[PDB]
């Protein structure tokens, strides 16, 4: 039929990324009883792909699509655009999607379109038989069938206004907003609206008021028609010459906005782009008056409008005209879990705690302290290490034992495991972070991860009374080594520099170094053995970060033995080394070094024979 | 909207972009406007023709007995030093002169009316030396039309010069803006054309694409109104939104202040408050729509409670927060910024004795709603909060005259 | 995996087994989604075995290699040798 | 980026380096190696406050994911 | 090269595979995954053959490096 | 590392210390091979400190901590979370 804009076989494409819109379409397509979605695809300008949304509580994909030519290709059963593009681009758009020969509707939402171009679309859409709702409106909506986009806002809304069943009353206005409290007006006062439209406040629309009323007029199922206007333009006068012309038989209730005009000073401007009286007969007294005199019931201001409805509707109703209608069953529809949650309805519980850090507020907090407040302190990387790991605000001597040892940790050459293995993937061309991982990976008993063996073992002997010789002894005799004792290059005859850095901050800085003191004995008795079993950097890290933990004050005796038993100190290792590892990745970048191979010459090759393959 | 243009910005136009459609740069771009901080000498350094040509010097204000004709650049001195600032009323309106044009006498014969104006199928240019009407439809343009057929009963020897005059003119119309155009009169110097006045509207939604043309222009206030610093300022927030955020000032001193959501409620709310006779207390016109955030719904509220709470008014001072069922515009994030606004102006609205009326639907509302209860039982100050239940402006009798 | 049985690109993996999909098989259907022609699934299997390994010296088995020689264990050893694959090996 | 930005106006402006070595230190990466160094200290705290905790295997929630199978139609051709 | 090669002409001529996949599989980078997958059997051969050998923990030679370090004055400007 | 005393960029472990160069001056030596200006070392330092925690929900400390709780190793949970570090996040 001419005269249908939408029905329940409307399909739509969404021109632009509005997900709030999209869901509301789809969440009406499923409280009135739709087979399928009323939308065919969205129109993404900036990225073709697929969008999830909801079908009741079921996830549901809708394609997405960069170009409207593309889309209408795809979907041509499609012949509404909903047009969320900017006044930028809703002209482009528009014209556009009325050159597509599947395209019949174009709704046209953008505020601020210029006046020329609006009047380009309309006499376009007029040319080629086809509707522009629009700009700077909502749309419109027709009760069960279909709705553009946000018409008629909340679920709760349209249960509340019975829109998801039709009436008998033909609705059009300028404004949105006004649209959707006059669907709540006339479903209090009557079976409710049929259909509804919001041709915008532009005054040049892509539609006049009168295009949609006549259409109301040939509808069988309309009765009633009733119309909010508003001053500024001759748009009404359309209406008014249709009523005296007779080409309008079905009873129109009609008001016309803006009888505060002449009141106020003649250089007002209101709130939509033609809401301007320039010359009488612009006026919104002109304009109800020339309706009052042309046969349309027209009330004596907005707050009896819905009187006026109630009035027409029941002489419809006692006539015969209108027949009274059993009420469908009330649609329901599960509500959004984040309403739910923000009106306190419901409760969710959290998976995870974090108690080092939180970014969620205002501003950074490292344990409780705020970002601003650790660097107006000056406490340094340290003091940060301090926060994060420990949950402390260490003494200073205790932070800056912590930069300490990563400067003295940074690096010990290409050669050792970790550097070694990040060498090999730079060489290979990979990237800095592959690079650096593929090298912290080897970080464990025998390179660099000894430091929590370290601290444990010896805390252990020292603690359990036993003398350094039996300790000595009692590792022997197990088969273990002794954690932090021996290295592959330093020894008596090359001393490390490193651990007696370290022992002279320790003994300059802490109120006590027993555990120092402990290992320095067994030291004795390795090296008396073997040259090469020294006091390691990884031992020594571990045994003077226990004393600090024990002479600082900070830690109580169950902290300490907690943070043993978790291994915290071979995280100062991995950090510190990090350094030298990218300093190494980022050498032989610079150096434009090829991929290596290991040499052949440097492997024994001694494959096992058939025999001791076949059998054990 | 459609914008009016001061008579030296609009002869201007037509003096930098008419001569790319005609082929007759006759009428040079020789104005000169003089303002309140006007310097003469600086002007006169700026035109040296003021000196040694004819003058003619009229206000520009956007409107007789005021025009000056045929005189020295000492004559039209005079005429500046006694009119300006001087208190005249217009229309019932009474300002201060500040804009006068200045620009050279063209001694004529003829007086020819020319006007473009737009309808809903097209654009029509009327003329007269009684007056034709020439529809130019919007997809055909001017090109399809033989303007020739024109008045007989005394063009001849120029009927071909206003011929191409009134179609460079339509040109000049379509790729420049305007939303009207009216030279009231022109007339022939020689073989050229000259417009004598000049009165020019511009579709302000044109300025994204009209951005090399309008460079030398900016929108004047209407005569007797002088610039508000808070309507420019909402000016500015809704130029870099998508929403819409819209005040005029009626009356600074006025008891009822609104801040209505929608283009087509704010009206109606306007219209209540007239229709109970409180015309003269309504302090202003405003409007927000389109989703704006709590970021823009925040400095528009701060605005609005600024100006009402500068003047204390014995019977104490109305704020109606009203607006229909919105159909997006989220009213808890919305609320959420005037929630904010009033929080920050508590002792200020105590002090006014101010009394607060909402009325919303709308995304959220019982949300938003929720808030100013909460708001209005801690704030010290009466906030009546109304939902979709209460008609859309039962909260104008109920403050006005409950 | 939610369901009474767990399905590779909706496929049981029974009805994987029964029909004998194979090694190349399940790759058709957990990369490709598609259940492949036989041949196409047999040269997966084939590529498979023909680069299980090319010795000790390459980057890769070198790295692993290396973190093992160092103590550690099976995972971070094999992470250490397969952050190598880019651009020059593999 | 603010880091990145400010390392290039630092290099440039410190007197330490020539616009070649500037051009090199681009070119190569050398940047996100702050932010991996950085970040480390933040990341090894996180691990051991779950240690401290006690932390359970995590699995993430069924209900955060939406199996979306191919039809056997679709696994058979193209 | 072999592999990369020869999944192509695979693809293109199983019937399975439409255009638009094949340019997809293409521009993602699927066949990596197969080298990575194929090459840890040899890696975890690789590694459980060095636990079986007792092996040590290897350092690289010294002789094998070559231990340039900028001069004083190489540090101090560009 | 292959004589008497550690040297960073030339310079010996003893002198780095000394001269208090700090984190920042190390990072200078082996990262840039220079012994930078003291205010462009602090401002190495300074990054360090601002970018070292941004909360547990970022995919690197995200991914860290699911391998903490799948009970790993504190460099497996580290290496785990810094290789999410790339052109989306850090
Ligand atoms: C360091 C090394 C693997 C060396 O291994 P090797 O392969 O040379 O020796 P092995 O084959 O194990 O044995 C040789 C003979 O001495 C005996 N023997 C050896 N260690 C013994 C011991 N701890 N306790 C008792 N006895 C021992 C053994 O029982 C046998 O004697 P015997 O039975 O009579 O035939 C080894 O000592 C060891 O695992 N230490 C404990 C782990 C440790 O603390 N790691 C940290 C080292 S700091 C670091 O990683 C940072 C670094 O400084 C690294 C760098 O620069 O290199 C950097 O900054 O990068
Ligand atoms: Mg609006």
């Amino acid at each position: 039929k001419d005269y249908v804009l939408f029905d329940i076989n409307t399909k739509a494409f969404v021109y632009g990324y509005q997900t709030n819109a999209i869901q509301r379409m789809l969440d009406f397509d499923y409280v009135c009883k739709r087979s399928s979605p009323s939308i065919s695809a969205i129109i993404n300008p900036s990225r073709a792909g697929i969008h999830k949304a909801f079908w009741g509580t079921k996830e549901i994909i809708l394609p997405m699509y960069k170009t409207i030519p593309l889309a209408a290709l795809a979907y041509p059963e499609a012949d509404v655009m909903v047009n969320f593009a900017s006044h930028r681009s809703a002209f482009e758009t528009t014209m556009e999607a009325l050159k597509e020969d599947t395209i019949r509707i174009v709704a046209v939402i953008a505020e601020g379109v210029p006046e020329r171009q609006s009047r380009v679309m309309a006499a376009t859409a007029r040319k080629l038989d086809k509707i522009v709702i629009g700009p700077a409106t909502v749309g419109g909506m027709t009760a069960g069938a279909f709705r553009i986009g946000n018409t008629a806002g909340t679920i709760e809304n349209i249960i509340a206004s019975k829109l998801y069943r039709p009436g008998c009353v033909g609705f059009v206005s300028k404004s949105g907003g006004m649209l959707n409290e006059a669907f709540n007006i006339i479903s209090r006062n009557s079976d409710g609206i049929y259909e509804g439209v919001a041709i915008g406040g532009d005054r040049y629309p892509g539609s006049n008021m009168l295009d949609h009323i006549l259409r109301y007029e040939r509808n069988p199922a309309i009765k009633m028609i009733a119309c909010l206007g508003e001053l500024g333009g001759e748009d009404e006068y359309m209406i008014i010459q249709a009523l005296k012309e007779k080409k309008i038989t079905k009873p129109l209730v009609a008001w016309v906005t803006g009888t505060c005009s002449p009141y106020l000073p003649a250089s007002v401007q209101f709130g939509h782009a033609g809401a301007k009286a320039n010359t009488e007969k612009e006026t919104a007294q002109a304009k109800n008056d020339a309706f009052r005199q042309a046969g349309a019931y027209v009330p004596r201001s907005f707050d009896d409008y819905g009187e006026m409805v109630r009035q027409v509707y029941d002489m419809l109703l006692t006539r015969g005209i209108v027949q009274k209608f059993d009420e469908p069953e009330v649609p329901r529809i599960p509500t959004d879990y984040s309403k739910a949650l923000a009106t306190g309805d419901i409760r969710k519980p959290t998976t995870f705690i974090c108690t080092i850090s939180d970014d969620s507020g205002e501003e950074l907090l490292y344990a409780g302290k705020k970002l601003s407040d650790v660097l107006d302190r000056k406490m340094g990387i340290g003091g940060v290490i301090g926060l994060l790991w420990f949950k402390k605000e260490l003494p200073e001597y205790a932070a800056h034992f912590i930069e300490l040892v990563i400067q003295i940790v940074a690096d010990h050459g290409p050669a050792v495991s970790g550097a070694h293995n990040a060498i090999v993937a730079s060489c290979a061309g990979k990237d800095l972070i592959s690079s650096l991982c593929s090298g912290l990976l080897t970080i464990g008993p025998r390179f660099g991860g000894a430091i929590d063996d370290a601290a444990r073992e010896f805390k252990r002997a020292q603690e359990t009374g036993l003398a350094p010789e039996q300790f000595v002894g009692e590792m022997k005799k197990k088969g273990i080594n002794i954690p932090g004792i021996g290295h592959k290059i330093k020894s008596v005859k090359n001393p490390d520099k490193r651990v007696q850095l370290l022992i002279s901050y320790a003994r300059a800085n802490f109120p006590s170094t027993e555990l120092l003191n402990y290992a320095l004995q067994v030291e004795e008795l390795t090296t008396a053995k073997k040259g090469n079993l020294i006091l390691n950097v990884a031992g020594c890290i571990g045994i003077l970060f226990i004393d600090l933990m024990s002479s600082c004050g900070a830690f109580s005796k169950e902290e300490i033995d907690e943070v043993v038993r978790l291994g915290y100190l071979n995280g100062l290792f991995a950090l510190g080394r990090s350094i030298g590892l990218i300093g190494h990745i980022l050498d032989q970048k610079r150096l434009g070094s090829r991929l290596y191979r290991h040499p052949a010459e440097d492997i024994a090759y001694m494959m096992p024979s058939e025999e001791e393959i076949q059998c054990k | 909207a459609q914008r009016g243009i001061r008579e030296y910005d609009a002869k201007n136009l037509l003096a930098r972009y008419l001569p790319e459609y005609l082929d007759d740069f006759s009428y040079k771009g020789n104005l000169a406007l003089v303002g309140p901080e006007t310097d003469i000498e600086g002007l006169e350094a700026e035109n040296p023709w003021l000196k040694t040509t004819r003058l003619v010097v009229k206000p520009d204000q956007l409107f007789l007995g005021l025009v000056l004709l045929d005189a020295d650049w000492e004559e039209a001195k005079e005429y500046l030093n006694e009119k300006m600032g001087l208190e005249v009323t217009i229309g019932g309106i009474t300002g201060r002169l500040s804009y006068f044009l200045i620009e050279p006498f063209t001694p004529h014969k003829e007086e020819y009316y020319v006007a473009i104006s737009s309808d809903y199928e097209g654009d029509n240019i009327f003329f007269s030396m009684k007056v034709i009407s020439i529809h130019v439809d919007s997809l055909e343009g001017i090109d399809a039309l033989d303007v020739g057929s024109k008045l007989p009963a005394e063009l001849g020897d120029k009927r071909a010069l206003v011929e191409e005059f009134i179609t460079a003119l339509w040109r000049f119309y379509s790729d420049t803006g305007f939303a009207y155009v009216e030279i009231n009169p022109f007339t022939f110097s020689g073989r050229g054309i000259v417009p004598l006045d000049m009165v020019a509207k511009l579709d302000d939604a044109e300025e994204y694409w009209q951005k090399k043309r309008w460079s030398e222009l900016a929108f004047p206030e209407p005569f007797g109104r002088t610039p508000s610093k808070e309507e420019l300022f909402i000016k500015e927030i809704d130029s870099k939104t998508g929403a819409s955020l819209k005040l005029t000032i009626l009356n600074p001193e006025g008891r009822v202040w609104t801040m209505v959501a929608g283009g087509g409620a704010s009206v109606i709310y306007a219209d209540t408050i007239c229709d109970l006779g409180h015309a003269d207390e309504m302090a202003n016109y405003g409007e927000y729509s389109g989703d704006p955030n709590t970021e823009e719904t925040y400095h528009y509220t701060c605005t609005i409670l600024d100006l009402m709470t500068r003047s204390k008014n014995p019977n104490g001072k109305v704020l109606l927060i009203g607006g229909a069922i919105a159909n997006f515009t989220d009213v808890a994030k919305t609320f959420k910024g005037v929630v904010m606004a009033l929080e920050e102006y508590q002792q200020k609205l105590q002090e006014a004795d101010i009394e607060i009326y909402v009325r919303r639907g709308g995304p959220n509302y019982e949300q938003g709603l929720k808030l100013m209860r909460d708001l209005g039982k801690r704030l010290g100050v009466p906030i009546q909060v109304h939902g979709p239940e209460t008609h859309m402006t039962r909260i104008v009798p109920l403050a006005l005259e409950e």
